[PDB]
């Protein structure tokens, strides 16, 4: 019955800012402007500056 | 040393502010002490804890 | 344990498969799940009671 079934169970464990990012969502980059004040977005390192 | 007086004065203030500075890299008990990182992360109402 | 690293992953499907029995995310909210750069990802897979 249920709860005596088999179960297939995946985990998705993963860190989160520390390194050189290599697994990244489908987000399309853009172009990189300067000298103005903007909101940054570097391998999910949400920002203003 | 002979104006420690007003040393004194520069100087417990600079610390104050680099205390008060320094406090926002504290977790608090929060998953991240960057706001940015907990709202990319996490859905408003789990961000708001 | 299998290793993810250097592609880019869409939770997207993931999530809107009703297939599972259950989605349950910790540390990050499976709608944002497609905004994030993780330095690696570590699914395991097993199949229990």
């Amino acid at each position: 019955g249920v709860g005596y079934q088999p179960y297939r169970v995946v985990v998705l464990s993963f860190e989160l800012l520390h390194a050189p990012a290599t697994v990244c969502g489908p987000k399309k980059s853009t172009n990189l402007v300067k000298n103005k004040c903007v909101n940054f977005n570097f391998n999910g390192l949400t920002g203003t500056g | 040393s002979a104006l420690g007086k007003l040393q004194d004065v520069v100087n417990q203030n600079a610390q104050a502010l680099n205390t008060l500075v320094k406090q926002l890299s504290s977790n608090f008990g929060a998953i991240s002490s960057v706001l940015n990182d907990i709202l990319s992360r996490l859905d408003p109402p789990e961000a708001e804890v | 344990r299998k290793r993810i690293s250097n592609c880019v992953a869409d939770y997207s499907v993931l999530y809107n498969s009703a297939s599972f029995s259950t989605f349950k995310c910790y540390g990050v909210s499976p709608t944002k799940l497609n905004d994030l750069c993780f330095t690696n990802v570590y699914a395991d897979s097993f199949v229990i009671r």
